[PDB]
């Protein structure tokens, strides 16, 4: 399949050069596998989600996204024209406050609800969840990522936007999961992107159109945007069979463009999320 | 301790 005048970041990630704008993917498009979007929630009625988003947990008096943060997220996922799995089904984890914000224990909780709830729903080719969200290190909120990851998830999380050292922020710094930096539109670190040894994986993380609140969309930039394409190419590639949860990453990083990416500090991988598409 | 978006 070719969807013809794509987002910059889907064109890239199916792209061994920069400098095109046609995103090329399986018609497949992550059918049966889901994605959990672990943020401020999610607009489901959005009408690029198609109805295949639904809220399922909140620790606020409401669940819907009055940020805009979590259906960003979840259209680079799973919307049908700025996400990367267009067939995925997307579940919202509300664990942030409409301000941004959320206490560790939230997170935490919203972690183990996701290992168990993926047990009571229909997810037969794979189960993602996108953690585009980080703070001060915690090795409980590193436990809460690894508990997850070793349940049968894959966890793609944010590296965070603070151009560190990802080893001093949680839970980008827990080895067992999926460690994201963002790269810009002319294969650079963007230069907020956290690095270090922990990351495992680039994405494209600056200026990224996708969906926002009342039926709209804009671009924004962050660790938060590059997670999420990550967190869609591998429920795309476990829909394909190629993957599962607990190798995903690492699938990721050995089939990524290699060496593309410029800024980028001795110590950290180059290496560009890519989904290996032969027409 | 308090996370946040990035
Ligand atoms: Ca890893």
């Amino acid at each position: 399949a070719a969807q013809t005048n794509a987002p910059w970041g889907l064109a890239r990630i199916s792209s061994t050069s920069p400098g095109t704008s046609t995103y090329y993917y399986d018609e497949s498009a992550g059918q049966g596998s889901c994605v959990y979007v672990i943020d401020t929630g999610i607009e489901a009625s959005h009408p690029e989600f198609e109805g295949r988003a639904q809220m399922v947990k909140t620790y606020y008096y409401s669940s819907r996204d009055g940020n805009g943060h979590g259906t960003h997220c979840a259209g680079t996922v799973g919307s049908r024209t700025y996400g990367v799995a267009k067939k995925t089904q997307l579940f919202g984890v509300k664990v942030l406050d409409d301000n941004g914000s959320g206490q560790y224990s939230t997170i935490i909780a919203g972690m183990d609800f996701v290992a168990s709830d993926k047990n009571n729903r229909n997810c037969p080719k794979g189960v993602v969840a996108s953690l585009s969200l980080g703070g001060g290190y915690s090795s409980s909120v590193n436990s809460a990522a690894a508990r997850l990851q070793s349940s049968g998830v894959m966890v793609a999380v944010a590296a965070g936007n603070n151009n560190a050292d990802a080893r001093n922020y949680s839970p980008a710094s827990e080895p067992s999961v999926c460690t994201v930096g963002a790269s810009d539109r002319y294969d650079r670190r963007s230069s907020f992107s956290n690095y270090g040894s922990v990351l495992d994986i680039f994405g494209p993380g600056t200026d990224i159109l996708s969906t926002w609140i009342g039926g709209s969309t804009r671009s924004i930039s962050g660790t938060s945007m590059a997670t999420p394409h990550v967190a869609g190419l591998a429920a795309y590639l476990m829909t394909l069979g190629k993957t599962t949860a607990a190798s995903a990453c690492r699938y990721i990083a050995d089939t990524a463009n290699k060496g593309d990416l410029s800024n980028i500090p001795f110590g950290t991988v180059n290496l560009l999320a890519y989904n290996n598409y032969q027409a | 301790a308090a996370a946040s978006v990035k």
